[PDB]
């Protein structure tokens, strides 16, 4: 959006070195119980150990690729919500224009809380009146006491949470088959040979799987001066 | 009073237990010594480039803005659990602890005044410098002047290695050091 | 470690011939006492000794010199009067 | 068309796998772009050159089944699939199905 | 451009209003769906109708200012955006060349008359007896 | 094609040069490279002025949940106990200060003969 | 004024135009993200300023104070015999300044004061 | 604030005391007048150098 | 990339401003018909015609103007007694002849 | 005196005794003498960036010798600056309401003399130093003293 | 790819035939008839990166190997 900053380099990818280290519990963890780095690297390992895989990914269902990256399947309950989402991060810098509210189509007031201070500006040309503020409290229909425009509040609220896109993906995304550690060795053995490691993120990963320090070379990638 | 400012130590283990964080250093992580890094990696000594060494000590800062990001977990040093929770800190710290901590509070403006004062330093010379010598003889009389203007007001043009040796011997005898001095030949 | 941009141009691991024993650090892991930098080896803290030091020390002899030279010398003007500042020697005033 | 046509963020290669660009103080690394352009080569002339993304042949078959299932999709995956894929055709690619 | 606008000369951001001109319409295409055709009655409602991400142009928009600021290579601008962006160095330096070569040269030729004649080369000689150069600018006597 | 060091040897001429002349060359380029740019280097690295702001501030964690201390703690006092002490070692002057300025009121107030008010006419 | 931005808006060519107006309005806006919305804000702008009948009004105000202003400023340095730029007249004592004298007597006899002194029989 | 106007209050009173006795020179050459009464010397060498 | 001022806004201003101040002179000059001749001396007659006699040779040079003004100031009075035109004169000429 | 150049060539590499040309004229040599930490945003410079930079610092470099110049023979002329006749105290010159101490509120060191009048101060250091008093400056002779700029 | 082009002198064989193969694979895979998604047959040993082949450890050739007296 226009009133973010610019990308950092994490919006990218993140560094090898926050990958957690206990990678047999990680692939274990159901995805409600995994944190934002845990879900980043659970994603990151799954989702790499199938894309380097070709011979596999022919017979591998949508739905199934979609899952082993971490990619959540649309339907429209989630589509609702991610949408009301991205509409309440745009309205956060940017004006609010919209048609005329009516009865049949109120304007959609989305919120957080239970209350919003909303402006009626009447409608279009000679139609449009000075600001009247009013507060758009949930649970009631409000009509402009002027041009008779009809607002409502949208709440983004789910089970003592608002609505974000960890909630979303939390709430409708499904676990699968759990992660099998053997896919992660054969694809390992796959790319990284004598001396060559064309999947980094898998040579860390087996790695740690062995115990942190098996590895060639990777008691040296582990040895920091400061 | 606790054991951080009896024993100050960066990056130990058990650091809540120590009950305090000693050290303003964040960051680390770097294979080398003056490499790549996570964090700022800012401190009062072995930090940055060695001057007396010719090396580098630790790797550029790694800002937490959009040029770079986070510090993994594995090399970060200030845990805010333990460095704020100020309750009672003077007494962790002690006397001694808090005028440390002053000290250490003001890096930045130590920092600023280490590259300001060395050119001050260099004008103040000028003024000391010229403050030693006796004053050139700014005016004389106005009279004498104008019956001698040409030679005066236009002998510095002409001939600037006699004016000045004839300025010189004015000051000598403006100020009754004639007789001392030894006005070398032009 | 560095960036996630910057990375070798051909990607080798190097296979470490050297039986050098392992650093402590570089098979650690988080514990429970250590929630971060479990990574990186435990160093000294000069700063916190130095500091203090170095400033009272500079303190101290900025402090005695100027009580000495406005005590020691003749009194004067400046600092520098009370040094280069007297008559020639020999001029009896 | 932002920032003088400098990426704010872009990859950078080097050919010594212990090179550190904060630690050494050396003066004959040249450092190559992620196409692999060695510096010493100016924008200019290497953004002319044209690079095409190479994908290891096992991927033909995905890739070709991706187009079939969606058609509109079958030219940027057979451009991929005969390597005259370059970044633009990519990012049109990924924008034409957002 | 030194100076920072929003509008034109956001380099904090990069943010840019409209796509680029590279890109097909069928790929992206300006955020403008003024000449929308009439909906037709039968038609309902479904979205919020608020000017936002839902729309197919504004969205592509918002991913884009966001993707685009990492790219492999630079886009090379033109020689008269590179010319504009140092337009005050090179006019500063080419002053400085004026200021030794030309200033510098006429400058010490009026002095050095001056020694001789009193007065500068491009003055009107006194004759009230009064001594000195006098005025240097004569067209603002 | 032959590659010299950088900065060794000239490609203006096809002659190398004299001794005279590679001596200056070659001692200009290490004297540039590992004489004077030391100073650059420790005063670009070991007295930034931008990050001597950041000392003493904790680390951004990755986890973008970890670093709720930006908001709920001002930015005044992010550095902990070392900025908390420095606030609280000019708290410590209150009373002198105003022992001092005090002390100018009575100055002037004397030096203007107040105090004689009545000893004036008296 | 137009209510649809599919209408387009009338300009004239020069340096104070409905275009040259719309080029310039959004430089330091934050607010004009995208066409569509730039577009609206824009016509607001021209539709509650440069739509408002009396708002002419001060136009014709700023104008005739700043014309006025101008020529005051500008008579006093070309006329008055009090007012230097030059320093030739400044170089010599007073009864010498002939040059500047010459203003003396034109700049004593303006237009309106003939024409307005021989009415103080209205006030006296 | 009376414990910590006493200190300056003490420096400033000895401070005024002696600013309207005179001058820094004006005192230094009192001392002066002194010495060269001490010892009935028209000229005495400068205080810090010898004869 | 969108513009805000003139192209050549800078020198524009600048120089035009500076014609219009210089012909906008012309023209006042011209309505107050003032002598646009630039005279760099002082107009005292009298001092004049004395400064001629000078260049003349019926003064001698480098006499003062206080040596030949009809009323005298105490500081002139003051420089008179010590004044010698003669042996000025004599001076110079000795210069004059040691230079060739 | 080498005969393996021409005449242009040797002129050149005389001027090249820095490298300064072979800079302008290789890119790879102007990369190679950047600190590795800048060398990785060099890719992105274009020639027409790279050279314009190097020929405003080259001028700018070329200029400094001048400048030099210009003020040394600055320094020169007002270290043997011609007197100046006395002025005349006319009619609204030398008007003081008040002493001058602003520079020295308390101890008031040359109440009569003006702020940078040094020759005043000279003569009531003089005093001062007569009354056991010791200031510091106006004693040691301009040409016996290094960087007065006064020497013949 | 620019690295390899900096040992195009002995990579020269093994390059042509990774091109033959390449459009071998290239022309078995368009050929094929929609939904035959099986693998083409070719010799992956000489195409890199490929798991047969996963490439060489160049050596970096920014050294200087003149002597500037001469
Ligand atoms: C019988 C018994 C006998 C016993 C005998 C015993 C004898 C013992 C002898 C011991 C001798 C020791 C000798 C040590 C030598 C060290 C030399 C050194 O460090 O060199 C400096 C340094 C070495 O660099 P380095 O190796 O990276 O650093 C080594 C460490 O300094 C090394 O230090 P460290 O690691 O230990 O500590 C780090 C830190 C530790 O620092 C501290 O501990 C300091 C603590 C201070 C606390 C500050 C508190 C601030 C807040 C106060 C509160 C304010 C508010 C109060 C208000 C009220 C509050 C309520 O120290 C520093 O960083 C110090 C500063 C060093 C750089 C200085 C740069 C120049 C500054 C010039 C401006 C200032 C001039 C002032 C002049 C004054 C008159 C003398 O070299 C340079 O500076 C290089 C200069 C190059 C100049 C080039 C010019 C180019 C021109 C080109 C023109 C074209
Ligand atoms: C083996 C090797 C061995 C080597 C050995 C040698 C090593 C080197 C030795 C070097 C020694 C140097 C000695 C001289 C140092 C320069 C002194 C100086 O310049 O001052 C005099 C100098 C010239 O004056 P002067 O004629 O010599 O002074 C006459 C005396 O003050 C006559 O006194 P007064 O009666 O006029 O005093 C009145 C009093 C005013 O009296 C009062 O107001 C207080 C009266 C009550 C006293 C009892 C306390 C009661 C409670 C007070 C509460 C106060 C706080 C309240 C709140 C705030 C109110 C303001 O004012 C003061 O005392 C002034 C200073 C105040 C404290 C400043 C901070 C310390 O003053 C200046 O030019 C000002 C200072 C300029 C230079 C310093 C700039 C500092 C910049 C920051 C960085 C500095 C880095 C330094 C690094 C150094 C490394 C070594
Ligand atoms: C007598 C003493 C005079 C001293 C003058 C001192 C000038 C210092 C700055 C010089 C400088 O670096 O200028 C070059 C530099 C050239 O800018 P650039 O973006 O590289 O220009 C690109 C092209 O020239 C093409 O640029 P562009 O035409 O596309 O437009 C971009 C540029 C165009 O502008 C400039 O470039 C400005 C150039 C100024 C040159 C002055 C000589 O825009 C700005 O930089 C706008 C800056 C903000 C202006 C704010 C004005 C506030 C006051 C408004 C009036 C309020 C009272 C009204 C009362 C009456 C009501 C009826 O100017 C600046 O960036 C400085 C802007 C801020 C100056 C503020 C001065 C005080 C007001
Ligand atoms: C072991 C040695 C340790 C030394 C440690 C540092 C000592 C600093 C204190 C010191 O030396 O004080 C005397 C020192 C030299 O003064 P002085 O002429 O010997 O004594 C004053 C006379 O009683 C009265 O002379 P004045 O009436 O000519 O006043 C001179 C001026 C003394 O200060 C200055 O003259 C300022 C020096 C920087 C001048 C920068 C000028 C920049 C251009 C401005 C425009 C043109 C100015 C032309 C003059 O007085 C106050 O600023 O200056 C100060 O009083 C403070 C200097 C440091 C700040
Ligand atoms: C067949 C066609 C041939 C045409 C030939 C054209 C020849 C033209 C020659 C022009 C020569 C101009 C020389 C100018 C010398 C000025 C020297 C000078 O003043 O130096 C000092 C002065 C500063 O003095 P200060 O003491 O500081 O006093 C002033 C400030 N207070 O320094 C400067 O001005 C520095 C700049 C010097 C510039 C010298 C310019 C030389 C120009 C040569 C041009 C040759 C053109 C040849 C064309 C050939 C075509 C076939
Ligand atoms: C960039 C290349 C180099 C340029 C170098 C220029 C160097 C000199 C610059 C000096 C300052 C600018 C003015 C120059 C004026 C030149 C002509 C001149 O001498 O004018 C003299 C003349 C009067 O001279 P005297 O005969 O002594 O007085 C007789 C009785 N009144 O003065 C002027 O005209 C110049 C002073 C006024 C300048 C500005 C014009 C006056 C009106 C100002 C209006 C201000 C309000 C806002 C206006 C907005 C735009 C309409
Ligand atoms: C002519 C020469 C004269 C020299 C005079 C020197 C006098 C020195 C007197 C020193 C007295 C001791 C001061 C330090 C301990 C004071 C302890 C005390 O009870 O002080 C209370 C008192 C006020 O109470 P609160 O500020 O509310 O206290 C809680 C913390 N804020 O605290 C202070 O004044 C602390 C002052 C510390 C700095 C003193 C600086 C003096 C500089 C001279
Ligand atoms: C901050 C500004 C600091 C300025 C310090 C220098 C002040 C200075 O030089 O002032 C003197 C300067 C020249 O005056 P005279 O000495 O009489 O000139 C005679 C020339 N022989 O001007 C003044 O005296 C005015 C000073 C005003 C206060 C300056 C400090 C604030
Ligand atoms: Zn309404």
């Amino acid at each position: 959006y226009r009133h973010w900053h610019r990308m950092s380099e994490d919006d990218w990818a993140l560094p090898l070195d926050s990958m957690p280290e206990d990678v047999k519990t990680l692939m274990a963890t159901p995805q409600t119980e995994r944190g934002f780095v845990e879900d980043y690297w659970y994603n990151r390992i799954r989702g790499e150990a199938t894309l380097l895989d070709p011979e596999a990914l022919p017979s591998k269902s949508y739905i199934a690729l979609a899952r082993d990256m971490g990619l959540q399947i649309v339907d429209e309950p989630s589509s609702h919500m991610m949408g009301l989402i991205e509409l309440y991060e745009y309205l956060r810098g940017a004006s609010f224009v919209g048609p005329f509210g009516t009865i049949e189509n109120p304007v959609l007031v989305p919120a957080v809380g239970q209350e919003r201070v909303v402006a009626c500006t009447g409608g279009v040309g000679d139609e449009e009146h000075f600001t009247l503020w009013f507060r758009c409290r949930e649970g009631f229909m409000y009509r402009c006491g002027e041009c008779d425009q009809i607002f409502m509040l949208v709440r983004l609220y789910y089970e003592d949470r608002y609505w974000t896109q960890t909630l979303v993906r939390d709430t409708f995304m499904s676990d699968g088959d759990m992660f099998d550690l053997k896919t992660l060795e054969r694809v390992h053995k796959m790319w990284n040979k004598d001396e060559m490691v064309r999947w980094e993120v898998g040579y860390w990963a087996q790695d740690y799987v062995l115990g942190k320090g098996v590895l060639p070379g990777m008691v040296e990638e582990h040895t920091r001066v400061n | 009073g606790c054991e951080a400012v009896k024993n100050p130590l960066i990056g130990g283990p058990n650091q809540k237990a120590r009950g305090a964080i000693t050290s303003g250093f964040a960051g680390g992580g770097a294979k080398r010594l003056g490499g790549k890094g996570y964090g700022i990696m800012a401190d009062w000594c072995d930090h940055g480039y060695s001057f007396t060494k010719g090396q580098a000590i630790t790797g550029m800062p790694h800002w937490p803005l959009w040029c770079g990001g986070g510090v993994p977990d594995k090399f970060i040093k200030i845990d805010p659990d333990v460095h704020f929770n100020l309750q009672g800190y003077r007494e962790r710290i002690g006397w001694y602890g808090f005028f440390t901590a002053f000290l250490q509070a003001n890096y930045h403006a130590f920092v600023y005044f280490v590259r300001f004062i060395p050119i001050n330093i260099a004008i103040f010379w000028i003024y000391v410098n010229e403050r030693q010598r006796e004053p050139q003889e700014n005016v004389m009389d106005h009279e004498e002047f104008f019956r001698d203007f040409d030679s005066i007001y236009l002998g510095q043009v002409f001939d600037h290695h006699r004016f000045a040796e004839w300025l010189a011997r004015r000051r000598a005898v403006k100020w009754g050091y004639a007789d001392q001095i030894h006005i070398p030949p032009v | 470690r560095g960036s996630v941009f910057q990375m070798p141009s051909t990607p080798v691991y190097p296979l470490t011939t050297t039986k050098k024993v392992a650093p402590p650090t570089a098979l650690a892991k988080r514990t429970p006492e250590q929630p971060f930098g479990w990574g990186s080896p435990v160093r000294e803290d000069r700063a916190w000794r130095v500091v203090p030091r170095n400033f009272i020390i500079l303190v101290i002899v900025y402090l005695s010199g100027w009580a000495a030279i406005k005590t020691m010398l003749p009194r004067g003007g400046s600092i520098l009067g009370q040094i280069y500042g007297g008559p020639p020697k020999g001029r009896l005033i | 068309a932002y920032n003088g046509g400098y990426p704010f963020h872009y990859v950078v290669q080097y050919d010594d796998p212990n090179y550190d660009c904060e630690a050494d103080f050396e003066f004959e690394e040249i450092p190559r772009d992620e196409f692999g352009v060695p510096a010493h080569i100016p924008p200019e002339l290497s953004t002319q050159i044209r690079h095409t993304y190479y994908v290891p042949p096992q991927y033909y078959p995905f890739l070709k089944k991706l187009g079939e299932d969606t058609p509109e999709l079958k030219p940027y995956t057979d451009k991929l699939i005969m390597g005259d894929m370059t970044y633009d055709d990519y990012e049109e690619m990924f924008y034409k199905f957002a | 451009k030194h100076f920072f606008t929003d509008g034109a000369n956001d380099y904090v951001t990069g943010w840019e209003n409209t796509p680029p001109l590279k890109f097909p319409a069928s790929v992206m295409k300006p955020c403008d769906y003024s000449m929308t055709k009439p909906i037709p009655k039968h038609w309902k409602l479904r979205g919020s109708g608020i000017h936002g991400p839902e729309n197919t142009d504004l969205m592509k928009l918002v991913l884009w200012n966001r993707l685009k600021q990492k790219r492999p290579q630079r886009e090379v601008p033109n020689i008269n955006y590179l010319k504009d962006s140092i337009r005050l160095e090179l006019s500063v330096n080419w002053w400085l060349m004026s200021c030794i070569f030309l200033w510098g040269p006429w400058l010490h030729w009026g002095q050095e008359y001056q020694k001789v004649h009193e007065q500068p080369p491009w003055a009107m000689k006194r004759i009230d007896g009064l001594r000195g150069e006098g005025y240097f600018t004569w067209f603002l006597e | 094609v032959t590659r010299y060091p950088s900065g060794t040897r000239t490609i203006m001429s096809p002659y190398p040069g004299g001794p005279v002349y590679q001596w200056l060359r070659i001692n200009y380029n290490y004297f540039k490279r590992y004489q004077w740019r030391r100073v650059g280097r420790w005063q670009m690295r070991s007295w930034c002025y931008w990050k001597a702001a950041f000392y003493g501030v904790p680390e951004w964690n990755i986890d973008p949940t970890k670093n709720q201390w930006r908001w709920c703690v001002d930015p005044a006092w992010y550095g902990g106990m070392r900025d908390k002490a420095n606030m609280d070692m000019y708290r410590l002057m209150v009373y002198p200060f105003f022992g001092y300025a005090l002390l100018y009121l009575h100055s002037r107030f004397k030096q203007n003969d107040k105090y004689n008010v009545f000893a004036k006419w008296r | 004024p137009p209510t649809r931005l599919s209408t387009p808006l009338y300009s004239e060519g020069g340096a104070f135009t409905v275009n040259w107006w719309r080029n310039r309005y959004g430089l330091y806006s934050r607010r004009q993200t995208d066409p569509m919305l730039a577009e609206f804000l824009f016509r607001q702008q021209v539709k509650e300023w440069f739509y408002d009948v009396p708002s002419y009004n001060y136009a014709a105000l700023v104008g005739l104070a700043l014309g006025i202003l101008v020529a005051v400023i500008w008579r006093h340095f070309l006329f008055n015999p009090d007012v230097y730029v030059r320093r030739q007249e400044l170089r010599k004592m007073w009864p010498d300044r002939h040059r500047q004298f010459a203003y003396a007597v034109p700049y004593l006899n303006p237009q309106l004061k003939n024409l307005l002194l021989p009415y103080k029989n209205s006030f006296i | 604030t009376g414990f910590w106007f006493i200190p300056n209050y003490i420096w400033w009173e000895r401070r005024y005391a002696y600013q309207k006795a005179g001058f820094h020179w004006e005192h230094t050459n009192r001392k002066l007048q002194a010495r060269k009464e001490a010892l009935g010397m028209d000229k005495v060498p400068a205080s810090g150098m010898d004869w | 990339g969108r513009r805000l001022l003139h192209g050549n806004y800078f020198t524009r201003y600048l120089f035009g401003s500076l014609a219009v101040i210089w012909i906008a002179e012309y023209a006042a000059a011209c309505q107050y018909g003032i002598p646009r001749h630039r005279n760099p001396n002082w107009m005292w007659s009298w001092w004049l015609e004395k400064q001629n006699q000078i260049k003349n040779g019926e003064i001698p040079a480098n006499t003062p103007g206080y040596a030949m003004v009809k009323w005298n100031n105490e500081a002139e009075q003051r420089w008179l007694k010590t004044l010698n035109v003669e042996a000025m004169n004599e001076e110079f000429a000795r210069r004059r002849e040691a230079y060739y | 005196i080498s005969t393996s150049e021409t005449l242009n060539q040797k002129i050149l590499r005389w001027l090249d005794v820095t490298g300064m040309l072979t800079r302008w004229h290789s890119r790879r040599e102007f990369i190679l003498d950047m600190d590795p930490y800048f060398r990785k945003n060099s890719g992105m410079w274009t020639e027409w960036e790279r050279k314009t930079l190097l020929f405003l610092f080259y001028c700018c470099t070329l200029a400094t010798p001048y400048s030099a110049y210009l003020d040394l023979q600055e320094l020169k002329h007002q270290g043997t600056k011609p007197p100046r006749p006395v002025s005349l105290e006319s009619r609204f010159m030398n008007q003081r309401r008040y002493d001058f101490t602003w520079m020295h509120p308390q101890d008031k060191f040359c109440s009569e003399c003006r702020p940078v009048e040094l020759e005043c101060k000279k003569m009531c250091f003089d005093r001062y130093r007569s009354m056991d008093y010791r200031m510091y400056g106006f004693q040691r002779p301009r040409i016996q003293t290094y960087y007065s700029f006064s020497t013949c | 790819e620019w690295r390899v082009l900096d040992f195009i002198d002995d990579e020269l064989p093994r390059l042509l035939a990774e091109k033959r193969e390449i459009e071998k694979a290239r022309e078995q895979v368009m050929s094929k008839a929609p939904g035959d998604y099986t693998q083409p047959v070719f010799d992956s040993s000489v195409v890199v990166p490929t798991p047969a082949n996963l490439g060489r450890n160049y050596p970096t050739l920014n050294l200087p190997s003149g002597d500037p007296t001469e």
